[PDB]
This record gives structure tokens, C-alpha cells and sequence, in this order.
RNA sequence: AAGUUAAGGGAGUGAAGACGAUCAGAUACCGUCGUAAUCUUAACCAUAAACUAUGCCGACUAGGUGUUGGAUGAAGUGCUUCCUUCAGUACCUUAUGAGAAAUCAAAGUCUUUGGGUUCU
RNA sequence: UCUGGUGCCAGCAGCCGCGGUAAUUCCAGCUCCAAUAGCGUAUAUUAAAAUUGUUGCAGUUAAAACGCUCGUAGUUGAAU
């Protein structure tokens, strides 16, 4: 038994052999504009991506997680 | 035991730095060996066997300009009878040629099946915790929870295959020619595939992402 | 995979358009 | 759509605002002696709005006073005793009626009359379902020519 | 996200809120000093108060109108 | 013809949730597809919905959760006694440990469970899980 | 930050061809009154920063693949895995060294780039059956299926596909110790440059 | 089991479509069904031109032109090769 | 469409038929001729692979290329194109949609089975 | 795929099929299997049959969308 992770677009989870879905690491950076050990992550099912709008899912992520002012 | 290793995965299982399939499961990849299941799964130390066995051999046919090609085609179903079940396929020109790759093949497909309990937290998961339909082909079945003190209602292949998901009860019910038992098996097998894919509202917490085998023994690869 | 394209690496080695200038003007 | 195919969406959609417009300033009073002399001249209601909002500037006359067209002009008592769909619908029936008389070999403008006629006869059933026309209207194919009054 | 969409004007009529691409206008005909109130997409010809001239040809649209004149939506 | 607005409002929910659009916009609101949705919004498979009223029996904006999997009406309304309410919900819920059956009932509309726990089934509505 | 903005105006990556696509819609800017869009190129700057930290995140950078099969797209993506310690496939894509476990090229990633997705749609095909995240430098009309950051620029162009593939090496290696941001750098971009 | 999509013809919206007649057999073939080929050709081939230009004067004479158009039922332009039978993948293939 | 009835028409084609060929035979294919029919009018008949072999109404779900008829806004030159939009009408791609498959933007939103209705 | 007899005959066989000299299928012996003081056969009926389908079928090509439209009974009907 084990709890499988949900996209972090749908919220749909990630069977065992989706084999599409993918794990996003983001390096956070700290004042003077270098990377810092410590990340941030996300996770795509692969659906999502096999549609297509995988890119559009992963910039309101981003903007919802302040990485990026892009929104759209 | 001496496999030597091909994938990454392969170097991770092989020296032990993975902990359970569960993790490989939660994280996706693909399995490529059979050493691994083989490693998480030896006879001896190890909570529960691995039986394989055959179900179906079925020879088939090219008819060529000489004579036919017979081949002969078989499934395996493997499975731990503790929620891991998993289905082979392979057509080969000799009999145990096909058994051996239909054995490593269903031990590559084994998955993790969702057994949900029907009266209480104390009692052990014992049913599909749902109705779970799964179809191939024309054949398509469907798996009800039952209550706890019931065996496997459906037919012996529906049986034979639950048994080793470890579906302790269940009922079943088919449409479609089921007596197209590659299909047959391979629409049980969807439907237990799915069990784990259902966003059951139990699982609607948000859980963190635990870091993915790969980049947390990345550095334990960078010297090889 | 011999020597005689190494040599041959180093060799190697060693107004706009309208709609623009409103864009950047625009941007910053 | 009601025979053929087609969904045809056009049609006009009334503004959000329900009130008089600010600008207009004109009164209630006039408007509805307007609209009585203007049907005493002699319009349907349909095309009576439409004049008016052309030439009066008056859009929704529910806006500038608190009910219908129709409604003011049977309260006045001059409203005509078959409504405007039916006899409109009635009209062309007589008029394709009377061409076929005379070409009869007009398949095509026969089947168009029987479902004008077909069209007659529900709105006529939904009328009578209304006390707004007599139970014993029928719409006989005859009388029809002189039935428009 | 369809609640505070902003530039639904080139949408087709009715969109999240129905509104009619039509307007009411006052026409101010050069050298006549005449005050009257024309409807957009008008069906029927009109006639100034002060001097007895056409204003607007009724088209299929949103008609011709004259050749000059002042006109200003009289929406408030 | 649309007959019943309720089915039409649940299949487009159902289609954009699979679709994944996280907002969905339902066009003939009602009071008694409103008070289904506060229903689904109460046992928390739908976010906030806002209906915007125009004058023309009006919208509504429902925010999407990725949570239902599959919601549908039940047409006709067939009318049900308290005694086969777990006749029916055993043939039509996946499971009895999750899923609403949704029923109009003299004191309201309600999912099974509670319409158990005061008595008083009614005419059937839809479902959610 | 100013210096490095004009630095990038003056290369053609801005021009995006015909064939609109729909999903590039919030990267096209408009198009040209000629008929060729043009890219804002203030989200392909911000979108390269975050590309960027992206690959910085893999802690073995021998685990990401930069693939190519353009003949000017492989001098860029060689010399680019080279400064960085990424490794590259350029030419022709053995259509098999992601899936099959026997083949003696192999060398699977943990993230990959391409150049172009409509000319490297194979390689992007096997990424989805091994969960190889992908990142492609799409334009105007490349598909964006199996892509997870996209950053709009042009794919043609010599000087575009040599000046992209700078900005990147150059900025992950600012996010990397190697640099600090107020250096001007030393490395001269033309040395990228297909000849 | 609709070997092709349009039937093997390009009606649409359309009940009926009147029928031509093959210029090699005659058969009755539907219009829009039939092979059409405007050739456009020359009474004579270049050495034969040759010999007109120098047998006529204007120094300028221009060789007539023949505008045929012909039209072939399936059999009769399958069996003259004006169409192939062509794969099934090659067949959605019309330019 | 064929066919029937009655008037008219009657060029060409032409079920029947008569010849001439081919063939072992050829009452067929081919060629010459040719009656009915084909055409008009007035009546019947009510059937076709009358076929997209896909009943009608409604909702939802995706991009692109066109094209037909309107409407909107802007710009090459009072004139014309582009933009948006409605309604038709096809086509291409795509399906973690369907299907036994061929294939299908409906034949999808179906064992996660119920929008309404008719016929078989 | 034990042993004799028969050899497209006799016969068996619900269905697929077996029988022309090695018959795992007939006729016998031995052995074995199943049920068991019970076990076969025939007919009817129910489940199997989601092959009558309200739940719950199918109708492009497997059987099956009326040639088409109107239309009464019937069935169904926007929001408030």
C-alpha cells in the first residue's frame, strides 16, 4: 500500500506505469542571484502533457507559487 | 544475484540504496528488469512468495507459402496474493521459450493493487474498495465489493487472477466474449490497474512530493 | 578519430523594424 | 426553427438596464397618445414599435411606461380581434391559396401551404386555449379570403 | 476565467452578459441647427425638424447617413 | 428543447471536470440546480460557484477542484420509499463508504444518508462521487 | 540586466514564421502587417532565467541531454553541453536509446532539451516513456506536445538558435558559483555561431 | 467496408448530380464521378510544326491550339492509366 | 427511373424483334436497323444501393485549412482586402474519447450504463 | 495415447468430433474418475440470457433508421 501523488494541475493522481508523468525541481535563488541548495517542486501527470497544455499548467503554477509575474 | 546492472534503477536496486517497490511505484518509472522484482521478492527473507503459473497456451498460426509457423503463444499470471499482481504475454516458437518470456514479462507488469476494506479499520483490506470496470477487446468486466465472508464469485479465470491479486472477496460480472481468454485477462488486469487510480475521497489531502529516487542518489551515480 | 581534425578545430575557433520599436517602448 | 432545418440565432437581445434611459424626458402621457393614434392610422403592434423606435426615439416602450404595447392598446379597446402572428399567418395562406388556384401544377407552393396551414392551425389551438379568440373559430380554407377584415 | 472578462466586445452578441451592439444618437445636420434622435441599425428614412432633409438610408446595418453632420451617441 | 436544465448543467460539469478546465460555466440556472451544486459544495467536491444574474434567468460560474469524478442526473425522477433506498444506491453508488445519491424529498433536497437519518425518501434527483 | 537586454535585441530571435499555432498565443506578441509574428521576447528572457533553474537543480549535470538535428543547431548544443557539464546528441536520433535497455548508445536523462520539437518529435516521443521532464525552444508553429517549458524563440534562424543556446549556458553558469551577475563576460557569442 | 471517405465522389449537400457520358465507352457516369482531363495539345507534333512555319508566311504564324476535354468513366480511365490504383495510405492523397 | 391509361409529339437513343459477326454453341457481349419507351398534357402507380447504408430535437467537448451567404471594425485604391461574428458547407490533424476493427469531431461525453422522443 | 477384438463396418457421439490396422472416443478386460443408496434418460421450466434488456441490449459495415415531410392520440416540456 502507498499513496500515489496527484498532479499538481488536475489534482488527477498518477497511477503506478503512467511512465508520462514528470517531477519539475525550480532551484530557488537567494539575494546576490545565485542558486541555493534548497528547491521547489511540482508533478505533472501525463495526460496533461500529452495533450499539450502541459506548459500553460506548469506558468500558473509558477505564478500561483510566485516563481514568475507571467500569468499569461 | 550476479545480474549485472543496465539501468540506473537497475545499480540502485542492486546495491540496496531503494527501499521498498512502493517507492518506484510512487515515483513511476518504468521497470526494466525482472532482477527487480526478483531482488524484492527472493523466496527467503521476504514476507510473502512470488507463484507464477500459466494459463492459457494457445498456438497461432502465419501460413506461409511453405506450410503454417506455428508458434505458440502464452500468459503467465504473477502475483503475491498481497496486492501485487501483474500479467505476461509472449509468443515464441517453443513452448517453454514462450513460458519464460511470458513469466518475466508479467513480472516486469507487476503493479500495485488498491484492496479496500468494507466494515472496519481494524479488519485487513480484503475487497476492491470500489466498482471497478476494466475492459479489452469486446470483453469487459466489472469487480463490486462483496462483504467480508464471501470468496471470489466469477469465473475460474477471474478467480485464479484475484487470488493472486490477493483479493480475499469479491463479486464479478462480464459481458462481452470472454472466452477470448487473452482479452479476458488482460480486462481483469486493466480493472485491478485501476483500483489505484480513482481519487477515492480519502485521498484528497494535498501530500508533499518525497524527492525521487534519481536526484536523491545522484551523487551515489556521479562516481560511477 | 585521429589528430587532423583537432588543427581544423582551432581554425575554426578563431531603423528596426516598425512594430519593434513600439513593442520595446511598450515593455521598458 | 419550426419546418426545415437551420438554428438562425439572429434575433434582438434587450439591455441589461431596465429603466427608462436617463436622457429621455419625454412622458408616458404623449407616448401612449401616440401609440393609439398611430394604430388608428392603422399598423400592427409589431411594426407600431417599430416606427416608434425608429421615428420617436422611444426604445421599450415597457421601459417608458409599465406595460406592453398590446397590452395599452387593448386597454383602449381598438385592438383588433385576431392577433397579429395569426392573421399574418392567414394572409400568406390566402395568398399562396390563390396562386395555386391558378397553378395548380405548383407542387412546391403546395407544400409550403400545407405547412402554413399546419402552422394555423396550432397557433390558433394555443389562441382559443386563450380566451383571447372564440371557441368556435375555426379557419375553414374558404372564407379565409374575406376572414382578414 | 470567464467572470471578469474585460474585451468581449469583438464576442458575437450575448455573451456572459447579453448586450445589444446597438445605440441611440443626436444629429447635428451642418447649417440646419435642428435637434432630433436617430436610432442605430434604423429600419426607416427620417426627416430633420428645422429643415425637411434625409439623414440616415436604411440598410441592412448600420445605415449610411449623410455626407457631413455632427453625430454623438446620446447614451448618458 | 432542453427538458431538463439540471441534466444539461450536470454533463457539462462532468465534461469540463474531465476535461480538467478548473472553471465551468453553466448556462440555465435554477434554484433547483443551485441548491444541487451547494449540495456537492457542502460535501466538498466543488470550490466557491458564483451565479451572475442577468435578466434572463442567468449564469453561473462554478470553480472546479479536480475532485468529482463523476456526476449525473437520474431522469425520470423516479419517486422512492425510504425502505429500497439502499435497493438503489447498492446498484447505482461505486461504493457505500463514498459517493451521494441525491434526493428531493418533502423536507428538501438531500443525499441519502441524511434523508435516512430523518426519514422521508423521496423522488430520486442524481449523483455524485 | 540592461546591458545583457540590449545584448539580445539585436539578433533576429524575435521573428517567429507563419502558422500562428494556438497554444503560443500568450508568447506571439502580434503579427507583422508583412505576415510574421513576432515574439514579446521579455517572456523568452524571464522563461530563460527559469529554464535555467531548472537544469541547475539536477545535481549531476551529466544527467541532462541537449539533443539537435539541425546542422547549425550542433555546433550550438555541443559547445553548449561542453561549457556546461550537460552531454549532447547531435545529428541524426537513434530512435531507440531512451526505451530499449540492450542498444549500446542508451544514456538515458533526467531532463532534456531540444531545439526544435517538430524536427526532434522523436526524441520527445521516447522522453514520455521514461518521465524525462523536456525542455524545447518552440516557435511560433512548433507543436507543444510532451513539452513542459517552452521557451518562445526562433528555431530558423543560425544566429538565433547560437544566441539562445548563450544566454542559457551563460545564465545557468551565473546560477552556478562560477560567476558573479556583475562581471561582463569573456566568452564571445559568435564562437557559438554555425559556420 | 467504405473504401473511401467520399464514397468515390465529391457530392455534398447535394440529392442529385446529372450524368455525362464517358468519350470512350459512353457509359453514363455521373459528373461529379467522372474523370475529367483538359488536354491542351497541338494538331501536330514539333517537326511537323517546323514544316507548317516554313511552308506559311506572316513569318509570325502561331500553330493552332486543340482544347479537347474529355471526361472517363472509372473503368475506361483506369484501363487507359490516366489513374492509378494506388496504396491505401496513398490513396487520401489527391495533390 | 421503369411501368399503366388517353391525347399529342416522335429527331437521337433504343427493353422487344430482325439481321451480320465471334464462339464448340452465343438466344450475349460487338456492328446495322428497329417497335414500345424516352418528350408534352391530363390521370395512375408509390417503388430504388429512394445511401452520408448514420431518425429528429437539445447540451457539452479541439486545433488548423478553406469555401458560400450576411453583419461589424480598420487599412490599399467614392472603390477593394484584412479583423471579428452569425449561419451553412467540406477537408486535414488530434485524441489518458469511442469502436471488434475498418474507422468516427460523432459512430464521443456508456458496467463511472437514465437529456426528450419515434421507428426497427 | 493400458491390453485384445472390429477396421468407414459395427457402432459411439448433447456439440466439436472418433471409426479405412497403434481406435486415448466403438465392442470388451484391468485400472481410474464423479456422485453415492442413489445414479442416469426424455420432456417442460428457471438461471445461465445484458440472446427480450425498466434496471439493462443492438440498428454505418454483423439482423435492424420508415424515401421524405406534415400531423392527431401518446410521451416529454425554459426560468421565475
Amino acid at each position: 500500500i502507498y499513496i500515489p501523488r496527484k498532479c499538481s494541475a488536475t489534482s488527477r493522481l498518477i497511477p503506478a506505469k503512467e511512465h508520462g508523468a514528470v517531477q519539475i525541481n525550480v532551484g530557488m535563488v537567494d539575494a546576490n542571484g545565485v542558486y541555493n541548495g534548497k528547491t521547489e517542486t511540482f508533478a505533472i501527470s501525463g495526460h496533461v502533457r500529452q495533450n499539450g497544455e502541459s506548459d500553460a499548467c506548469l506558468n500558473r503554477l509558477m505564478y500561483e507559487k510566485k516563481l514568475l509575474s507571467f500569468q499569461n | 544475484k550476479n545480474w549485472v546492472p543496465v539501468t540506473k534503477l537497475g545499480r540502485l536496486v542492486k546495491e540496496g540504496k531503494i527501499v521498498s517497490i512502493e517507492e518506484i511505484y510512487l515515483h513511476s518509472l518504468p521497470i526494466k528488469e525482472y532482477q527487480i522484482i526478483d531482488y524484492f521478492f527472493q523466496p527467503n527473507e521476504c514476507s510473502h512468495p512470488l507463484k507464477d503459473d500459466v494459463v492459457k497456451i494457445m498456438p497461432v498460426q502465419k501460413q506461409t507459402r511453405a506450410g503454417q509457423r506455428t508458434r505458440f503463444k502464452a500468459f503467465v499470471a504473477i502475483g503475491d496474493g498481497n496486492g501485487h499482481c501483474g500479467l505476461g504475454v509472449k509468443c515464441a516458437k517453443e513452448v517453454a521459450t514462450a513460458i519464460r518470456g511470458a513469466i518475466i514479462s508479467a513480472k516486469l507488469s507487476l503493479i500495485p493493487v488498491r484492496r479496500g476494506y468494507w466494515g472496519n479499520k481494524i479488519g485487513d483490506p480484503h475487497t476492491v474498495p470500489m466498482k471497478v470496470s476494466g475492459k479489452c477487446g469486446s470483453v469487459r468486466i466489472r469487480l463490486v465489493p462483496a462483504p467480508r465472508g464471501t470468496q471470489i464469485v466469477g469465473a475460474p479465470t477471474t478467480k485464479k487472477m484475484l487470488n493472486f491479486a490477493g483479493i480475499k472477496d469479491c463479486f464479478s460480472s462480464s459481458c462481452g466474449k470472454t472466452k477470448t481468454k487473452g482479452n479476458f485477462l488482460r480486462a481483469i488486469f486493466n480493472a485491478l490497474s485501476k483500483t489505484y487510480g480513482y481519487l477515492t475521497p480519502d485521498l484528497w489531502k494535498v501530500t508533499n512530493f518525497d524527492k525521487s529516487p534519481y536526484e536523491e542518489w545522484s551523487d551515489f551515480l556521479e562516481t560511477y | 578519430s585521429l589528430k587532423l581534425q583537432e588543427e581544423e578545430r582551432e581554425r575554426r575557433l578563431d531603423y528596426v523594424e516598425p512594430d519593434t520599436l513600439r513593442m520595446i517602448k511598450s515593455l521598458g | 426553427r419550426m419546418y426545415g432545418k437551420g438554428k438562425g440565432i439572429s434575433s434582438s437581445t434587450l439591455p441589461y438596464k431596465r429603466k427608462q434611459p436617463s436622457w429621455l424626458k419625454q412622458k408616458p402621457s404623449e407616448i401612449e397618445d401616440a401609440i393609439i393614434k398611430l394604430a388608428k392610422k392603422g399598423q400592427t403592434p409589431s411594426q407600431i414599435g417599430a416606427t416608434l423606435r425608429d421615428n420617436y426615439g422611444i426604445p421599450q416602450v415597457k421601459s417608458v411606461t409599465g406595460n406592453k404595447i398590446l397590452r395599452i392598446l387593448r386597454a383602449q379597446g381598438i385592438a383588433t380581434t385576431i392577433p397579429e402572428d395569426l392573421y399574418f399567418l392567414i394572409k400568406k395562406a390566402v395568398s399562396m391559396r390563390k396562386h395555386l388556384e391558378k397553378n395548380k401544377k405548383d407542387k412546391d407552393c403546395k407544400f409550403r401551404l400545407i405547412l402554413t396551414e399546419s402552422k394555423i392551425h396550432r397557433i390558433s389551438r394555443y389562441y382559443k386555449r386563450k380566451k383571447l379568440l372564440p371557441s368556435n373559430w375555426k379557419y375553414q380554407s374558404s372564407t379565409a379570403s374575406a376572414l382578414i377584415a | 476565467n470567464p467572470d471578469p472578462v474585460e474585451e468581449s466586445k469583438k464576442h458575437k452578441l450575448k455573451r456572459l452578459i447579453p448586450t445589444p451592439n446597438s445605440y441611440f444618437m443626436d444629429v447635428k445636420c451642418p447649417g440646419c441647427l435642428q435637434i432630433t434622435t436617430l436610432f442605430s441599425h434604423a429600419q426607416n428614412v427620417v426627416l430633420c425638424g428645422s429643415c425637411n432633409i434625409m439623414l440616415c438610408q436604411p440598410t441592412g446595418g448600420k445605415c449610411k447617413l449623410t455626407e457631413g453632420c455632427s453625430f454623438r451617441k446620446k447614451i448618458e | 428543447v432542453r427538458m431538463s436544465v439540471l441534466a444539461d448543467c450536470l454533463k457539462t460539469i462532468n465534461n469540463a471536470e474531465k476535461r480538467g478546465r478548473r472553471q465551468v460555466l453553466i448556462r440555465p440556472s435554477s434554484k433547483v440546480v443551485i441548491k444541487f451544486l451547494q449540495y456537492m459544495q457542502k460535501k466538498g467536491y466543488i470550490g466557491s460557484f458564483e451565479i451572475v444574474d442577468d435578466h434572463r434567468s442567468g449564469k453561473i460560474v462554478v470553480n472546479l477542484l479536480g475532485r468529482i469524478n463523476k456526476c449525473a442526473v437520474i431522469s425520470p425522477r423516479y419517486d422512492v420509499k425510504l425502505d429500497e433506498i439502499e435497493k438503489i444506491i447498492t446498484s447505482i453508488l461505486p461504493s457505500r463508504l463514498f459517493g451521494h445519491l441525491i434526493l428531493t424529498t418533502p423536507y428538501g433536497i438531500m443525499d441519502h444518508e441524511e434523508a435516512r437519518r430523518k426519514h422521508t425518501g423521496g423522488k430520486v434527483l442524481g449523483f455524485f462521487f | 540586466k540592461e546591458e545583457s537586454i540590449a545584448k539580445m535585441l539585436i539578433c533576429k530571435v524575435h521573428i517567429g514564421t507563419k502558422n500562428l499555432e494556438n497554444k503560443m498565443k500568450r508568447y506571439v506578441y502580434t503579427r507583422a502587417k508583412d505576415g510574421v509574428h513576432i515574439i514579446n521576447l521579455a517572456k523568452t528572457y524571464e522563461k530563460l532565467q527559469l529554464a535555467a533553474r531548472i537544469i541547475v537543480a539536477i545535481s549531476n549535470p551529466a544527467d541532462v541531454v541537449v539533443v539537435s538535428a539541425r546542422p547549425f543547431g550542433s555546433r550550438a548544443v555541443l559547445k553548449f553541453a561542453q561549457y556546461t557539464g550537460a552531454q549532447a546528441i547531435a545529428g541524426r536520433w537513434t530512435p531507440g536509446m531512451l526505451t530499449n535497455q540492450i542498444i549500446q548508445k542508451f544514456t538515458e536523462p533526467r531532463l532534456l532539451i531540444v531545439t526544435d520539437p517538430r524536427t526532434d518529435a522523436q526524441s520527445v516521443k521516447e522522453s514520455a516513456y521514461a518521465n524525462i521532464p523536456v525542455i524545447a525552444l518552440c516557435d511560433s508553429d512548433s507543436p507543444l506536445e510532451h513539452v513542459d517549458i517552452a521557451i518562445p524563440c526562433n528555431n530558423k534562424g543560425k544566429e538565433s538558435i547560437a544566441l539562445m543556446y548563450w544566454l542559457l549556458a551563460q545564465e545557468v553558469l551565473y546560477l552556478k558559483g562560477v560567476i558573479p551577475r556583475s562581471e561582463p563576460w569573456n566568452v564571445m557569442v559568435d564562437m557559438f555561431l554555425w559556420r | 467496408p467504405k473504401k473511401r471517405r467520399n464514397g468515390g465522389r465529391s457530392k455534398h449537400n447535394r440529392g442529385h448530380v446529372n450524368p455525362l457520358r464517358c468519350s470512350n465507352c459512353g457509359r453514363c457516369v455521373p459528373k461529379d464521378k467522372a474523370i475529367k482531363r483538359f488536354n491542351i495539345r497541338n494538331i501536330v507534333d514539333t517537326s511537323a510544326q517546323r514544316d507548317i512555319k516554313e511552308a506559311s508566311v506572316y513569318s509570325t504564324f502561331q500553330l493552332p491550339k486543340l482544347y479537347i476535354k474529355q471526361c472517363y468513366c472509372v473503368s475506361c480511365a483506369i484501363h487507359s492509366r490516366f489513374v492509378r490504383v494506388r496504396s491505401r495510405e496513398q490513396r487520401r492523397v489527391r495533390k
